[PDB]
C-alpha cells in the first residue's frame, strides 16, 4: 500500500462492504456425501463480510457442533478474531490457537477468510497454511476442519469451502516457498466440501482481549509467538479508529495557534 | 373560520437591527451637515441636562434602609437617576422599565431590585437563608456576563450570597447551581435550558428576572428574549404567583410598547430618560462615505482616521476599534509609519523630551504582543488573541494615561470597563458567519463601545466618531440620538418557537397557540402598528383583537412543523403532537430544517465518511459558501483530513467538512474568512451532532450512535480518539503527551504498572509519579453481571458498576456521566439503554442496576453490555454476557378458555339464606365465577383459580367456605392474605357476610401466640397473614385446633413470588404435610392473579389439571384499556414534576366526568399533585370541574378536619389520603369519593394494598421511589403496579376502565411486555431457608438429613427448580442434577447452621436443635439476630450496650430510610441519652437505635418517625426476652 492515499481510498470504499452483505453465492457442486456438510449462519457471515477490507484477507476462525443425534453436520456457531494482518493473497495470524471457556463446549472447525479476487481453487498460501496449523495442532482434525473462502465478486460476495486431501495436507506440512505458483502444487491437494447458509440459528464473536483484532496497521507489533486472550464481543470495522493509532497520533501543533481568534463568542451554555 | 396559509418570507424585515423602521430622522439643536468629497459629515453638540427640580438632591448611602446599604462600600453617592427611582425599587413589586443612556449606571438600579429580593427573605439570628429564593439576571454579552460575576461576587460576598455564571452542562451541573442564587446568564442559555427543564427544578423559587440590555429585542437575537418573557408571563397566568420583572434598555422610543410586553403599570412602572443624562456628555461626530469604489475607500477612511487622530494628537485620548483581529495591529503602524513619513510630524506625544513618563512607554519593552515596536513610540494595541495577562498590563497602562492612543476590538468595550477621552469606531461593517457575508454591526456593538466615550473622572465632555457608509449614515443617527423604533424579529422563528412550547406541553393545540402568541412582543407590535406588519387597516378593523390573524399566524408555523415532522397535527381537531424529533429539535435549538434532513440522511449503516456530510448539510449553515481565494487553502487543508471528505468537491458541503475536522485536527488558518467560518462551525457543532446523537440513539442504531458520540467527544476535547486520552487532562505537559505516543504502549496497560515502571517507558522518570496520578484520575468503571432467565422471550441482568478510578472534583466535578446500553450479537442494534449518573459522594459505591432484555428465535451466543462515559473521550468498558450456558423455561402452555356460558343466577344455591348476601347486590356472578361454580361448589376437591386482579375471586373462596358451611355446623376455615392491609379488608367484609348474616363466629389472627390461639376454634373462619399462620401453626403437631381444619384458603398465590413470599409457601407446603399426616383430607383452594406458569402452582398445591382455572389477563369483568407513558427524563425530580400537566390532560382524555385515583411515589407528593392538579384546573378557564355537589354540603365533612390544605384541595372537589392522615379523615375522604361528591382523590403508593374505594380512570405517576439505604431510586414491585392497576374496576356501572401509568424511558418497555401478558411465579426459599430449617428441626420434622432432603420436596420451589432451572443457579435439567443440587443446598444449610450453634449434625447424618436455635424457633427470631446476638452480650453488658445489640437485630433492618433522613437522625441524636459511635445516619440500625432511647425520654416527634416508632416496639418485647434467655 502507499500509506497514504492508497488508505483512503479503501477506507471511503470499505463504508460500503455492508451492501455486498445481501446479495452472496454460494458454491452448490458435487457433493461427496460421505462427507461432513457445514451450516454458516448468516449473522456472523454479514458481519465478518463488514468488518473486512476490499485488499488486506483478513481470516477468521471457526467453532462449532454437530446437532444431537444428527453426527455428518456441523452446526458452525462462533467466530473468533485473532491479532492478525493481511496481503492481497494471503494472512498472517499467531502460532497459539483460541483458548477461551466459552469454546470449551465446542470443536474447532478451521477458519475463514476474504479473497479480494474470486479464483475457483484453494490458493496454494491457504492449502500450506491450513497444513501447517493441523501440523502443530492435533486439536484440529484433518477430515472436521475447513477452510471457508468468501470472494469479493462484484456488488456481491460469493463463498466455497474446501477441505485438504491427505495429498495436500503432506505437501503444505511440507511446503516453504509462499509464491503464487510453488514447486508440486496441484489441484489433488484440495476438496471442495458442502456448506450452506442459515437464518436458523444465530452464531457469535469472540475477539482479542486487551487490543482488537486488526494488526494491518501496525505490522512490527504482530509476533508468530505472540501470545492473547479472548473475550465475547464483536469485531470493530477495518478502518476503526483503534485499528488506526499512528494517524489519529498525528498531531504537530503548538498551542498558542488559539491566541489568533481569541474573539470568543459562546452564549450558549 | 377556517385558516389560509401564508409566506413568512416576505412578512419577515431583512437585516434585522439595522432595520430602521422609520425613513425619517432628526437633527438635535446645534447640528450641522458639511459636505466634502466622497464624504458627508455630521456635526452634533454635547446635550444640555435638565436643571434640577425644585427640592431635588442625590441620595447618599445612609438616608436607604439599613440592610442594603452593606456591599455599597467605596460608593459615597447615589446617581442621579439611581436615585430617581430607588423608591420604587425597594418599596415595590410593580414591575419596572428604565430607559436611560449609556453611561447612566443602569445596574445599581437593577441591584437595588434584587436587594429588596434579597431582604424579602431574611432573619434575626440569621442572615438571608438563601434557600427561599434564586434570581436570574439576564445579560447580552458573554465577557458582560463573566466580568459581572465577577463583580457582583465580590459586591455581595458580605451577605455571602452565592452568584455564579450559568455555563452549566445540564446534568453535571444542576445539583451545582442548586445551591447558586441570583444566576447569570445569556438569554439563550436560559431558553435552552428551559427547554429542557433544568429550569422546571429552579422556578417557583424565582420571584426576579433582570432583563438587562433588553433593546436586544430589536436584534435578530430578539425572538429568544421574547420568548423568555412570553413564557414567564403566560406561566404566571397559570400559577398564580408573580414574580418582578426589571427592564433596562437603551434610551429609544417604543418604550410603552416594551412596558406593555413587560406588563409595567405605565402610571407607577414606567421610567424614561432621553440622552441629555449621560454622565459625560457626547457630542456626536458622523462621517458617512460617499465613494462606491472600495479600493479608493480604503484610502479615504485611512487618511479620515489620520486627520481625526491629528486632531487629538495634543493633549486628550484616542481610542479605535476596529472589527478585525489583526488589524488591530495593521490600523496601528500605518499612523506610526505616517507619523514617521511627517518628518518627524505627531510625535513628541508628550509635555517634552523626558516629561510625560516616556520611560514608561520605553522601560515596559519586552511582552508577548507586538507591543514591542510600537511601545517605544506613543501607541499601542489591544485584544483578547496575542496575550492574556499583557491585556490587563495594557488596561492598567491606559488608565494612568501613559498611552493616549489603542486600537482595539469591541471585546474590550464589552469586557472590563475603562473609557477614553474620544473614540473612533472604524468601518462599522463586519464578517457575518451565520449570514456568509459582510454586513454593519449590531445595535448594541457600537451603543456599548460609543458609551465608551469620555471619562467620568478626568473628563469635561466625551466626543465619538464613527466613520460608516454614507448609506447607513441615516440610521446611525437615528440611534444614538432616539429616533428608533423597537421591532420584534419573531416572524423569522415562529415555527421554531412553536415546536419548543409544544414540546414543553404548554401548547396543546391552535388556540392555546394563539393565546400564547397573545403574549409576545410581536403581538403588541401587531397591535399598534398593523401598517409596518403587514396588516391593512381595513382587515383589522374586520378583525380588531387579530384573534384571525394569530389564527393564521401559528397556522403556517403548524404547517412547516408537520411537513418536517415536528408534530402530529391534523387540522381538523387543531391539536398538536410532540415526536421525539420535535424534543430533539428542541433541546437542541435547531432549525426545523436541519432536523428533517437529519430524518431523511440518517441511515443506521452511515460510515464516518457519511456522517460528516450529514452533518454539512444542517440548514443552519445555508448560507456559508467556498470564496476563491481560499480554494487555494482548502485543497491543501484537504488533503491533510483524515476523514475523505472526497465523497464531495469543492462547494459549501466540502468547506464545512474539511473546516470541521481542521479544527478537531487542531489546524491553524490563513485566511480570515476561514477562521471566523471554521468558528461557526465548530461552535454550532456541538449541539447540531448532539442531536444527532440522540436521534440515532433513540432509534437504535448502535454502530452510528457510538460513531456519533464519538464525534460529539472529539468536539468537545479538540481531538482524534487516537491521541492519548492523558490529553484531556489539561495539566499535563504536551511533551510528555507526545512521548507516549511515540512508543505505542496501550492506554490500559498503564494501570498494571507502578509510578517507577510508568517513566521506565518513555525514560522519563521524574515523571513518573505525576503521570501516574493521572492515570488513576481517569475514570475506570468495572463491571459485574449476574443474569436469569425469565420467561422464553426475556432474560433479567443485574449489572454491578464499582468505581475503579480515584475522584478529584476539580476534574470530575460534582458528577460522572455514563450511558449504559446493552447491544444485540453482532453489536448492530441496541436492546436497552438506561442514562446512569454516578455522583461526587459515591464514588467508590458499587450500583447496582436492574433492567430487563428480549432474546429471540435463533438464541445467539451472548450479547454485549457497554459503558461509556458521555463527556470523556477514549473511556469505556465492554462486558460480554455469554449465553453459551444458557437455559431457557419451557414456553408456557395456553389458559384455559373461557367458556361462553349462561351467566350463573344467584339462584343457584338452594339455600335463601345465603342467596341474601348476594342478590341484593348483583344479579349475576360473572363468567369466571360461573364457570369456576360447580368445581368449587358443587365438589369436594382442590381447585385454583388464576384471574387477573378485578376478577372476583375472592366470592369464588366465598363459594367454597359456603360448601364447607353446608358440611359442618363447627367446620373449620382458615384464609390467608400476604397483605395485612388486604387481611383487615377481607375481615371488615367476611364479618359482616358471615357473622352477621349467617350467625357463624369470624376472627382475624394478630401478633399474640396465645391470643391468637384462643381466636382459632372459636372461630369458624380464621383470617390471617403468613407470618401469624407460621410461628402458630409450626408446632401443629401439638395444636389439634390447626389440624382440625375443614378448608385452607390462600388468596394472591403469586405473592409467591415477592419478598416475605417464602413464609407463604412454607406454610402452604406444611398445610399439605399436615394433610398427609391427618389421614382426612384437607381441601385447599388457592387464588391468583393471572398466572403463566399456573400449572406448577397447582402441580404443588395438589389440583387436578381437570379443576385448574387459568385465565388470561384479557379476561376481565371490566375490560381495561391500558396506556403507557414514556418519559424521557432521567432526573427523578424534573421527571416527576414534568408529568404534572400530563396528569390533569390524562383525565380530560380519559376519564373526564368519572372518578379518578392517582397514585404517587411520596407520602407528601400526594399533598402537592392535588393542589398542582387545581392550579392547573385553573388554567382550562375550568374551576372545580371536580366537585359535584355545592360548598354548603361539605361544610359537615370538613368540620372533622385538622390539615388546613387539605381543606382546600377537599373545597375543588380532590383531596388526599396518606400515613399521616387520622383514620377520621380518611374514612370521610373515602365517603365522599365513593359518594360521588368529589371527583379526583391522589393517593400515597403504599395505600394502593388497603384501599377500599375504586375508580374508572387510575393514573400511576413515576413508578420509582427513594430508599436512603443505598441511596437510590427502586422501582415499584410489579405486583403492587398490578394491584393499582386493578384499583380502576366499576362492574356495576362502567362498561370500561382506565389506566395510564406515567414511568420513566427505561421502565417503559418493561411494563408493555409485562402487564399484557399473564406472569411467571418463581420460588424464593432458596434464599430464605435456614430460619425453617431451624424451626422444623426443631419440631423434629427434619431429625436428619435425608428428612430435610425429603422436607423440600413438598416445597413449590422443589417444583420450579427443573422448570427453570437458570434462575435458581442450577446447571442442568437432569435427575441427578436436580438431586446433587437439593443436597449441596441441605447440606450448606444445616452447615451454616450448626456453624451458628443452633443445631447439632452428629455422624455427619443426623441433627439435633440446640439452645440458640431453640430460643429462636419459640421467639420467631432471625437466626442470624440470636447469633449476633450470641457473640455480642457478655458477661459486663449492660442497658447502654442491650439498646444497640437488640438494635443490631435483623427484624429492624427492615425499618427503611427518607429523603434526607441523614440530617434528620442527627439533629435527633444530638439530643439523646447515649451518643454513638461514629454513626452513620442512613443505617436503620443506628435510626432504631435512636428511635428507641426517644421512646423511653418520652420525647414526641414527627408522625412520619413516631409510626416507625410504633412498629418497632410491636416486635421489641420477644427480642429483649430473647436475650433474657
Amino acid at each position: 500500500f502507499s500509506s497514504k492515499t492508497e488508505w483512503r481510498v479503501r477506507a471511503i470504499s470499505a463504508a460500503n462492504l455492508h451492501l455486498r452483505t445481501n446479495h452472496i453465492y454460494v458454491s452448490s457442486d458435487d457433493i461427496k456425501e460421505t462427507g461432513y456438510t457445514y451450516i454458516l449462519p448468516k449473522n456472523v457471515l454479514k458481519k465478518f463480510i463488514c468488518i473486512s477490507d476490499l485488499r488486506a484477507q483478513i481470516a477468521g476462525y471457526l467453532y462449532g457442533v454437530s446437532p444431537p443425534d444428527n453426527p455428518q453436520v456441523k452446526e458452525i456457531r462462533c467466530i473468533v478474531m485473532v491479532p492478525q494482518w493481511g496481503t492481497h493473497q494471503t494472512v498472517h495470524l499467531p502460532g497459539q490457537l483460541p483458548q477461551h471457556e466459552y469454546l470449551k463446549e465446542m470443536e474447532p472447525l478451521g477458519w475463514i477468510h476474504t479473497q479480494p479476487n474470486e479464483s475457483p481453487q484453494l490458493s496454494p498460501q491457504d492449502v500450506t497454511t491450513h497444513a501447517k496449523i493441523m501440523a502443530d495442532n492435533p486439536s484440529w482434525d484433518g477430515e472436521k476442519t475447513i477452510i471457508i473462502t468468501c470472494s469479493f465478486t462484484p456488488g456481491s460476495c460469493t463463498l466455497t469451502a474446501y477441505k485438504l486431501t491427505p495429498s495436500g495436507y503432506e505437501w503444505g506440512r511440507q511446503n516453504t516457498d509462499k509464491g503464487n505458483n510453488p514447486k508440486g502444487y496441484l489441484p489433488s491437494h484440495y476438496e471442495r466440501v458442502q456448506m450452506l447458509l442459515s437464518d436458523r440459528f444465530l452464531g457469535f464473536f469472540m475477539v482479542p482481549a486487551q487490543s482488537s483484532w486488526n494488526y494491518n496497521f501496525m505490522g512490527v507489533r504482530h509476533d508468530p509467538n505472540m501470545k492473547y486472550e479472548l473475550q465475547l464481543a464483536n469485531p470493530k470495522e477495518f478502518y476503526h479508529e483503534v485499528h488506526r493509532p499512528s494517524h489519529f497520533l498525528n498531531f504537530a501543533l503548538l498551542q498558542e495557534g488559539e491566541v489568533y481568534s481569541a474573539d470568543r463568542e459562546d452564549l450558549y451554555a | 373560520a377556517p385558516r389560509q396559509v401564508l409566506d413568512l418570507e416576505d412578512l419577515v424585515f431583512t437585516q434585522g437591527s439595522h432595520f430602521m423602521a422609520n425613513k425619517r430622522c432628526q437633527l438635535p439643536d446645534g447640528s450641522f451637515r458639511r459636505q466634502r468629497k466622497g464624504y458627508e459629515e455630521v456635526h452634533v453638540p454635547a446635550l444640555k441636562p435638565k436643571p434640577f427640580g425644585s427640592e431635588e438632591q442625590l441620595l447618599p448611602v445612609e438616608k436607604l434602609p439599613k440592610y442594603a446599604q452593606a456591599g455599597f462600600e467605596g460608593f459615597k453617592t447615589l446617581n442621579r437617576i439611581q436615585s430617581k427611582l430607588y423608591r420604587a425599587a425597594l418599596e415595590t413589586d410593580e414591575n419596572l422599565l428604565l430607559c436611560a443612556p449609556t453611561g447612566a449606571g443602569k445596574t445599581n438600579v437593577a441591584l437595588m431590585c434584587m436587594l429588596r429580593e434579597i431582604g424579602k427573605h431574611i432573619n434575626m439570628d440569621g442572615t438571608i437563608n438563601v434557600d427561599d429564593f434564586k434570581i436570574i439576571y439576564i445579560a447580552p454579552m458573554r465577557s458582560l456576563v463573566q466580568e459581572m460575576v465577577g463583580s457582583f461576587g465580590k459586591r455581595l460576598a458580605t451577605y455571602g450570597i452565592t452568584v455564579a455564571e450559568l455555563t452549566g452542562d445540564h446534568q453535571l451541573c444542576k445539583e451545582e447551581i442548586s445551591a447558586t442564587q441570583i444566576i447569570v446568564c445569556t438569554p439563550e442559555k436560559w431558553d435552552i435550558i428551559t427547554r429542557k427543564g433544568g429550569e422546571r427544578t429552579y422556578t417557583q423559587l424565582v420571584r426576579l428576572i433582570i432583563l438587562d440590555e433588553i433593546h436586544l429585542l430589536h436584534d435578530d437575537r430578539g425572538p429568544v428574549l421574547e420568548a423568555l418573557v412570553a413564557r414567564a408571563i403566560r406561566n404566571i397566568e397559570m400559577t398564580q404567583e408573580d414574580v418582578r420583572l426589571i427592564g433596562l434598555s437603551a434610551t429609544l422610543p417604543n418604550y410603552e410598547d416594551v412596558a406593555t410586553f413587560l406588563r409595567v403599570d405605565p402610571a407607577k412602572g414606567l421610567f424614561y430618560f432621553d440622552n441629555s443624562f449621560r454622565p459625560v456628555p457626547l457630542e456626536q461626530t458622523y462621517v458617512g462615505i460617499t465613494e462606491k469604489k472600495a479600493i479608493k475607500r480604503f484610502q479615504i477612511m485611512n487618511e479620515i482616521v489620520y486627520e481625526k487622530i491629528m486632531e487629538h494628537a495634543g493633549k486628550n485620548q484616542v481610542l479605535v476599534f476596529v472589527h478585525s483581529r489583526k488589524e488591530t495591529g495593521k490600523t496601528a503602524r500605518a499612523i506610526r509609519d505616517m507619523c514617521l513619513e511627517k518628518d518627524t510630524l505627531g510625535l513628541f506625544l508628550r509635555e517634552g523630551s523626558a516629561s510625560t513618563e516616556v520611560l514608561r512607554t520605553e522601560a515596559e519593552q519586552c511582552k508577548n504582543l507586538e507591543l514591542k515596536d510600537l511601545l517605544p513610540y506613543g501607541f499601542a494595541i489591544h485584544h483578547a488573541g496575542m496575550t492574556r495577562v499583557d491585556r490587563t498590563l495594557v488596561e492598567d497602562l491606559f488608565a494612568d494615561k501613559h498611552i493616549q492612543v489603542l486600537v482595539s476590538t469591541a471585546t474590550l468595550a464589552w469586557g472590563v470597563n475603562l473609557p477614553a477621552h474620544t473614540v473612533i469606531i472604524k468601518g462599522t461593517q463586519v464578517y457575518s458567519p451565520e449570514k456568509g457575508r459582510w454586513t454593519e454591526l449590531g445595535a448594541l456593538d457600537i451603543l456599548q463601545m460609543l458609551g465608551r466615550a469620555g471619562r467620568p473622572q478626568y473628563d469635561t465632555k466625551g466626543e465619538g466618531i464613527l466613520i460608516t457608509s454614507h448609506g447607513e449614515l441615516q440610521y446611525y443617527l437615528s440611534l444614538l440620538n432616539q429616533q428608533l423604533p423597537i421591532e420584534s424579529q419573531m416572524v423569522s422563528k415562529l415555527p421554531d418557537m412553536l415546536n419548543a412550547e409544544i414540546v414543553l406541553g404548554n401548547v396543546q393545540n391552535a388556540k392555546d397557540a394563539v393565546n400564547w402568541l397573545g403574549y409576545a412582543y410581536l403581538y403588541i407590535r401587531m397591535l399598534r402598528s398593523p401598517t409596518l406588519y403587514g396588516i391593512s387597516h381595513d382587515d383589522l378593523k374586520g378583525d380588531p383583537l387579530l384573534d384571525q390573524r394569530r389564527l393564521d399566524l401559528v397556522h403556517t408555523a403548524a404547517l412547516m412543523l408537520d411537513k418536517n415532522n415536528l408534530v402530529k397535527y391534523d387540522k381538523k381537531t387543531g391539536n398538536f403532537q410532540v415526536t421525539e424529533l420535535g424534543r430533539i429539535a428542541s433541546h437542541y435549538y435547531i432549525t426545523n430544517d436541519t432536523v428533517q434532513t437529519y430524518n431523511q440522511l440518517l441511515k443506521p449503516t452511515l460510515s464516518e465518511i457519511e456522517l460528516f456530510r450529514v452533518f454539512s448539510l444542517s440548514s443552519e449553515f445555508k448560507n456559508i459558501t467556498v470564496r476563491e481565494e481560499e480554494k487555494l487553502e482548502l485543497q491543501k487543508l484537504l488533503e491533510r483530513v483524515p476523514i475523505p471528505v472526497k465523497e464531495s468537491i469543492e462547494e459549501p458541503s466540502a468547506k464545512i467538512n474539511v473546516l470541521l475536522q481542521a479544527f478537531i485536527s487542531q489546524l491553524k488558518l490563513e485566511g480570515f474568512a476561514l477562521m471566523a467560518d471554521m468558528v461557526y462551525v465548530t461552535q454550532s457543532a456541538g449541539r447540531l451532532m448532539r442531536a444527532i446523537f440522540e436521534i440515532v440513539l433513540n432509534r437504535g442504531w448502535a454502530q452510528l450512535t457510538d460513531k456519533t458520540l464519538n464525534l460529539c467527544k472529539m468536539i468537545d476535547k479538540r481531538m482524534w480518539q487516537s491521541m492519548c486520552p492523558l490529553r484531556q487532562f489539561r495539566k499535563l505537559p504536551e511533551e510528555v503527551v507526545k512521548k507516549i505516543e511515540k512508543k505505542n504502549f496501550p492506554f490500559e496497560r498503564l494501570y498494571d504498572l507502578n509510578h517507577n515502571e510508568i517513566g521506565e517507558l518513555i525514560r522519563m522518570p521524574k515523571m513518573g509519579k505525576t503521570i501516574h496520578k493521572y492515570v488513576h484520575l481517569f475514570p475506570k468503571l468495572e463491571l459485574s453481571v449476574h443474569l436469569q432467565p425469565i420467561t422464553r422471550s426475556t432474560l433479567k441482568v443485574e449489572l454491578t458498576i464499582t468505581p475503579d478510578f480515584q475522584w478529584d472534583e476539580k476534574v470530575h466535578g460534582s458528577s460522572e456521566a455514563f450511558w449504559i446500553l446493552v447491544e444485540d450479537v453482532d453489536s448492530e442494534v441496541i436492546l436497552h439503554h438506561e442514562y446512569f449518573l454516578l455522583k461526587a459522594k459515591y464514588a467508590q459505591d458499587e450500583h447496582l442496576i436492574t433492567f430487563f432484555v428480549p432474546v429471540f428465535e435463533p438464541l445467539p451466543p451472548q450479547y454485549f453490555i457497554r459503558v461509556v462515559s458521555d463527556r470523556w473521550l477514549s473511556c469505556e468498558t465492554q462486558l460480554p454476557v455469554s449465553f453459551r450456558h444458557l437455559i431457557l423455561p419451557e414456553k408456557y402452555p395456553p389458559p384455559t378458555e373461557l367458556l361462553d356460558l349462561q351467566p350463573l343466577p344467584v339462584s343457584a344455591l338452594r339455600n335463601s339464606a345465603f342467596e341474601s348476601l348476594y342478590q341484593d347486590k348483583f344479579p349475576f356472578f360473572n363468567p369466571i365465577q360461573t364457570q369456576v361454580f360447580n368445581t368449587v361448589y358443587n365438589s369436594d376437591d382442590n381447585v385454583f383459580v388464576g384471574a387477573p386482579t378485578g376478577s372476583g375471586k375472592t366470592i369464588c373462596a366465598e363459594f367454597a367456605i359456603l360448601r364447607m358451611l353446608l358440611q359442618s355446623s363447627e367446620g373449620r376455615c382458615v384464609y390467608i392474605t400476604p397483605m395485612e392491609a388486604l387481611a383487615e379488608q377481607v375481615y371488615m367484609d367476611w364479618y359482616e357476610k358471615f357473622q352477621d348474616r349467617l350467625n357463624k363466629k369470624v376472627v382475624l389472627l394478630t401478633g399474640e401466640t396465645s391470643t391468637d390461639l384462643k381466636l382459632l376454634g372459636k372461630g369458624n373462619i380464621i383470617i390471617s397473614t403468613p407470618e401469624k399462620w407460621d410461628i402458630l401453626s409450626r408446632r401443629w403437631k401439638q395444636r389439634k385446633n390447626v389440624q382440625n381444619i375443614n378448608l385452607f384458603v390462600v388468596d394472591e398465590v403469586h405473592l409467591i413470588g415477592g419478598e416475605n413470599g417464602p413464609v407463604l409457601e412454607v406454610i402452604c407446603s406444611r398445610m399439605r404435610y399436615i394433610s398427609s399426616q391427618i389421614e382426612r383430607p384437607i381441601r385447599i383452594v388457592a387464588l391468583s392473579s393471572s398466572l403463566s406458569n399456573a400449572k406448577d402452582v397447582a402441580h404443588w398445591l395438589g389440583c387436578s389439571a381437570t379443576s385448574t382455572f387459568n385465565f388470561h389477563p384479557n379476561v376481565r369483568p371490566v375490560p381495561l384499556e391500558l396506556h403507557i407513558q414514556g418519559f424521557n427524563i432521567s432526573h427523578t425530580q424534573t421527571r416527576l414534576l414534568s408529568m404534572a400537566k400530563p396528569v390533569y390532560h390524562a383525565i380530560t382524555k380519559h376519564s373526564p366526568k368519572k372518578p379518578v385515583i392517582v397514585f404517587v411515589p411520596s407520602r407528601k407528593q400526594t399533598r402537592l399533585t392535588a393542589i398542582d392538579i387545581l392550579t392547573t384546573c385553573a388554567a382550562d378557564i375550568q374551576r372545580q370541574r371536580f366537585l359535584h355537589c355545592t360548598e354548603k354540603d361539605l361544610i359537615p365533612y370538613l368540620e372533622k378536619l385538622s390539615d388546613s390544605t387539605l381543606k382546600e384541595t377537599l373545597l375543588n372537589g380532590v383531596g388526599y389520603l396518606h400515613e399521616g392522615l387520622s383514620p377520621m379523615e380518611r374514612r370521610l375522604v373515602e365517603q365522599l369519593f365513593s359518594s360521588g361528591a368529589i371527583q379526583v382523590v391522589v393517593a400515597s403508593r403504599s395505600l394502593c394494598w388497603g384501599m377500599n374505594v375504586a375508580a374508572h380512570l387510575v393514573i400511576i405517576m413515576d413508578t420509582q421511589y427513594y430508599n436512603g439505604k443505598i441511596h437510590a431510586y427502586v422501582d415499584y414491585p410489579i405486583y403492587d403496579v398490578l394491584q393499582m392497576v386493578g384499583h380502576a374496576n366499576r362492574p356495576l356501572q362502567d362498561d370500561e376502565g382506565r389506566c395510564v401509568i406515567m414511568c420513566q424511558g427505561s421502565k417503559k418497555d418493561f411494563f408493555k411486555k409485562f402487564l399484557y401478558e399473564p406472569l411467571p411465579v418463581e420460588s424464593h426459599l432458596d434464599h430464605c431457608m435456614h430460619d425453617h430449617f431451624n424451626a422444623e428441626i426443631v419440631t423434629k420434622t427434619i431429625e436428619n438429613k435425608q428428612d430435610a432432603v425429603d422436607y423440600l420436596t413438598w416445597t413449590f420451589l422443589y417444583r420450579r427448580m427443573t422448570q427453570n432451572p437458570n434462575y435458581y443457579n442450577l446447571q442442568g435439567i437432569s435427575h441427578r442434577h436436580l438431586s446433587d443440587h437439593l443436597s449441596e443446598l441441605v447440606e450448606q444449610t444445616l452447615s451454616d447452621l450448626e456453624q451458628s450453634k443452633c443445631i447439632s449434625i452428629e455422624d455427619e447424618m443426623d441433627v439435633a436443635p440446640l439452645n440458640l436455635g431453640m430460643i429462636a424457633a419459640y421467639y420467631y427470631i432471625n437466626y442470624t439476630t440470636i447469633e449476633l446476638f450470641s457473640m455480642s452480650l457478655n458477661a459486663k453488658t449492660k442497658v447502654r450496650g442491650l439498646i444497640e445489640i437488640i438494635s443490631n437485630a435483623a427484624e429492624y433492618e427492615n425499618i427503611p430510610i427518607r429523603h434526607h433522613e441523614d440530617n434528620l437522625l442527627r439533629q435527633l441524636a444530638q439530643k439523646v441519652p447515649h451518643k454513638l459511635n461514629n454513626p452513620k445516619f442512613n443505617d436503620p440500625h443506628v435510626k432504631t437505635n435512636l428511635l428507641l432511647q426517644a421512646h423511653l425520654s418520652r420525647m414526641q416527634l414527627s408522625a412520619e418517625l413516631q409510626s416507625d416508632t410504633e412498629e418497632i416496639l410491636s416486635k421489641a418485647i420477644r427480642l429483649i426476652q430473647a436475650c433474657v434467655d
